[PDB]
RNA sequence: GUAGG
């Protein structure tokens, strides 16, 4: 801990942070109560 | 560009020419004319360049007529979206979805039917709106057949409330829907909505209701350190036993590695036979089960 | 001062306003000779409104029962 | 699929907006949210090169317009005289010729009215063509379509955050800094004060290595799932942070825009869709920074990322300078003298 | 209650052909005792009925029917 | 919400 540089985050930076991407509004299955695929809470 | 963008959308609709029977039937004639034009253009056979450009112009005019019908009937979708508003999806979003349904109906309409476009369209518009309401309204995504099951049982239960003037007993609901009470309770519990954490609970200082409830993933330091002391005492007690005995029991119960080894599985690295290792494992069971190396471990359970 | 009766009446009035808009919509989308007073009205807004006033409303408060005096007060 | 601009830098004080493009806040408000057009780039050198040719074409157009107008006037006069003569010869009633002549001259006046309206249309479109420049707003969409139709391949125009992104990509901030320094060296009044504020922001961009194009974000990050928990609740109920709903909204609207762009759709619907996407993104970063917020359940507004980091209940003043602590207690205090 | 019912005029469509009159409202004894309501977690309410009269000029007929709006706290 | 500080 020496300095907290802050600034504009370019699109390349956001892609770099991302380990993947999201494609659906799905959150969980109503029955299995488990995360869906390629959506929010996507494991 | 104003607040409440729906008002801006209605202004964007503006004043556009409503179509009388002759107008839209002629427009649809031009639509199918452009359709045939683009069909001819798409054919790999060589067409004269001027004829191809003429066909492209006819197709473009057809596209313009499509747009005219779209804009004229934008007013129709806005009314239909109002017909379904107030059910967890935003009004202009419903209007957009109804516009998609209109695009579908328009793409699937002609004057071959002896009726107005609007009567035919109302079906597609309601189709698209109900589909989106079933697929995107709830926080938890409910399948379409489940959506119709829940709303059917809900409306018929409301009808029972209006008729009997009393809360229908669950068996009555089950026979009405014809399914078992088990399905009734299943779908009923599946037919709820979440409560948001960021809600005022009591005073403003209490603030979000999120604070009140504890989690489960948190490692309780008490239990963790209890497990650590159990680990240390257990390792010491094993060390009390002979080296080979402790090793074989540890492999039988994975005290060094998360997966315990089966008896034969221990009889490869050590070079012992599966029954030899079984025998000495039993003797370790005998040696540990004495009252000697049991007082300490009894309190750890 | 809005005594209890006027408050409950105001909420019942809101509920009946919801009922009016609902039944008007139904009549706009209902055929003649198949309309009955039993069928056309939906009782949901009234029951929901009066319920929404007695739960989750500041003026509807938990009755303190420390003593008779705190009661009356 | 369709770029958007980030709410914070705009729709605020002029220090953060910085006047980075010399356009009033009304200009940006009416462009980003779909409503008025922009002239991103013009080949003004190309337009200036071919002025005599286009001027000659316009002159010939006016010449033929006047020729056909004179022909129409001649036809009008012949029609009027013919109907007058034939009805007065007929003599069906006392004064048929006067009535038909009145109708004919009314028709002539109406034809003159359309003549002058089309002349005005030509004049205004031509002078607007002569009024070309970058960063030019065109509120009237019909007028902009006329501009595209009458002349293309010379001016480039656009709508929404895409136009702004193109502008910033093409922007030359160094020349703006130079000319603003010149203005400050010799300037008076309010214009000078505005220039001073602008110099600050352009110099801040120039000294920083980062490009200004960050104004137009393209890929929206997402909060890690744990930080927005859909934690199970006893009783079959569920607990969700509003950020889940905001993300659902934005991803849904992006999906629908993809669906439209895939098929051939009109310009109105796609533009409305992009406006909707911009609205969703802005609500995500800031719910309530513009007009009514996304009330969600309707009882109260929906929380937003920026809303979380601010104020008494925000992150900073409630969970970094004051934290609950283990190993503590509380109780009434009474007086004991012998201590 | 009768006042709020009365101020609600009978609903009139664009044709003004039909009307619903809410003349008389009435109550019934509550089903649950106060002690029973407190013990068993029930909102102490009673039935509230109203006589709705359907009248259409086109039909030229009056159809009276009692309807139940809901349990009233 | 409402009491104490
Ligand atoms: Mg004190």
């Amino acid at each position: 801990f020496d300095e907290l540089r802050i600034g504009l985050a370019t699109a390349d930076d956001i892609r770099q942070w991302s380990h993947g991407e999201v494609k659906k509004p799905e959150t969980i299955n109503y029955r299995t109560l488990k995360p869906e695929k390629d959506g929010l809470f996507c494991e | 560009a104003t607040a409440d963008p729906v008002k801006d959308y209605l202004k964007q609709i503006g004043k556009v020419p409503l179509l009388n029977a002759e107008q839209e039937v002629e427009l649809a004639k031009r639509i199918e004319a452009g359709l045939f034009a683009e069909d001819k253009l798409a054919n790999s056979d060589k067409l004269a360049p001027k004829l191809k450009r003429e066909l492209e112009i006819i197709a473009e005019d057809g596209r313009r007529a499509k747009n005219h019908l779209l804009e004229a009937n934008l007013r129709l979708v806005v009314s239909l979206a109002k017909r379904y508003t107030g059910r967890g999806m935003l009004f202009l979003d419903l209007i957009q979805e109804g516009n998609l349904g209109l695009i579908r109906a328009v793409e699937k309409f002609d004057y071959t039917k002896g009726y107005k476009f609007s009567t035919y369209a109302t079906w597609w518009i309601r189709q698209a709106i109900t589909r989106a309401m079933a697929d995107q309204a709830r926080t938890i995504r409910i399948p379409v057949h489940m959506v119709e099951v829940i709303n059917k049982l809900a409306r018929v239960q409301r009808q029972m409330l209006q008729d009997l003037g009393r809360e229908p007993t669950p068996e009555e609901l089950a026979k009405e829907l014809d399914m078992t009470p088990e399905k009734v309770i299943e779908v009923q519990k599946y037919g709820r909505e979440p409560i948001s954490l960021h809600t005022p609970l009591g005073e403003d200082g209490d603030s979000e209701f999120g604070d009140l409830i504890e989690d489960s993933e948190a490692v309780v330091p008490a239990d963790a350190v209890s497990f650590t002391l159990l680990q240390e005492q257990l390792h010491s007690v094993l060390d009390t036993l002979s080296e080979r005995e402790a090793g074989v029991v540890s492999m039988r119960f994975g005290l060094t590695d998360g997966q315990p080894k089966t008896l034969d599985e221990i009889g490869k690295v050590y070079g012992v036979t599966r029954e030899r290792i079984r025998q000495i494992e039993s003797k370790t069971m005998s040696k540990l089960r004495h009252p000697s190396r049991s007082q300490v471990l009894r309190d750890y359970l | 001062i809005r005594n209890v009766g006027e408050l409950i009446q105001n909420q019942v009035r809101t509920g009946l306003a919801r009922m009016e808009r609902v039944v008007r919509e139904r009549m706009t989308t209902q055929d003649v000779e198949a309309i009955t007073p039993q069928t056309l009205i939906n009782i949901r807004p009234v029951v929901a409104s009066i319920k929404e006033f007695f739960g989750t409303s500041q003026l509807s408060q938990f009755m303190d029962q420390n003593n008779p005096l705190s009661g009356l007060t | 699929a369709a770029p958007v601009t980030h709410i914070w830098y705009f729709k605020g004080v002029p220090s953060r907006l910085g006047y980075l493009l010399d356009l009033a806040p009304k200009d940006l408000e009416k462009v980003i949210y779909f409503a008025a057009y922009m002239i991103t780039f013009v080949d003004e050198e190309r337009r200036t090169r071919d002025l005599p040719s286009l001027e000659a074409h316009v002159s010939v157009e006016r010449q033929q317009i006047e020729q056909r107008r004179d022909s129409d006037l001649e036809a009008r006069a012949k029609k009027l005289e013919t109907d007058l003569a034939e009805l007065e010869a007929e003599g069906a009633k006392a004064d048929v010729r006067r009535k038909v002549r009145e109708g004919a001259e009314r028709e002539m006046k109406q034809l003159r009215d359309r003549a002058q309206r089309e002349i005005d249309r030509l004049d205004e479109v031509w002078n607007r063509f002569k009024n070309l420049k970058v960063q030019d707003l065109e509120g009237d969409e019909l007028l902009y379509r006329e501009l595209r139709d009458r002349f293309g391949t010379y001016f480039d125009g656009s709508m929404g955050a895409a136009a702004l992104q193109k502008r910033l990509e093409s922007f030359d901030l160094d020349e703006e800094a130079e000319r603003l320094r010149e203005i400050i060296r010799t300037g008076k009044g309010q214009k000078k004060t505005r220039a001073l504020k602008r110099l600050k922001v352009v110099s801040a961009f120039l000294q920083t290595s980062n490009s200004p194009k960050g104004m137009v974000l393209d890929c929206v990050p997402v909060i890690p799932p744990d930080l927005r928990p859909m934690v199970q609740l006893d009783g079959g109920r569920f607990a969700t942070s509003d950020l889940n709903d905001l993300y659902r909204r934005v991803i849904n609207r992006n999906n629908r825009l993809k669906r439209l762009l895939d098929l051939g759709a009109p310009e109105i619907i796609v533009n409305n869709e992009k406006r909707m996407l911009q609205e969703a993104v802005d609500a995500l970063f800031d719910n309530g920074r513009r007009g009514r917020p996304v009330t969600g359940p309707g009882n109260r507004p929906l929380k937003s990322l920026s809303d979380m980091l601010k104020g008494k209940q925000g992150r900073f003043r409630q969970n970094l300078l004051g934290k609950r602590v283990d190993y503590s207690a509380r109780s009434v205090i009474v007086v004991g003298p012998q201590l | 209650l009768e006042e709020i019912f009365e101020e609600i005029s009978p609903i009139e469509d664009f044709s003004g052909s039909m009307s619903l009159t809410f003349r008389d409202h009435r109550f019934e004894p509550p089903k649950n005792s106060i002690d029973e309501c407190k013990d068993r977690d029930f909102t102490y309410a009673a039935p509230l009925f109203v006589t709705a009269e359907f009248t259409n000029n086109e039909t030229g007929e009056i159809k009276s029917q009692t309807v139940f709006m809901g349990d009233f706290p």
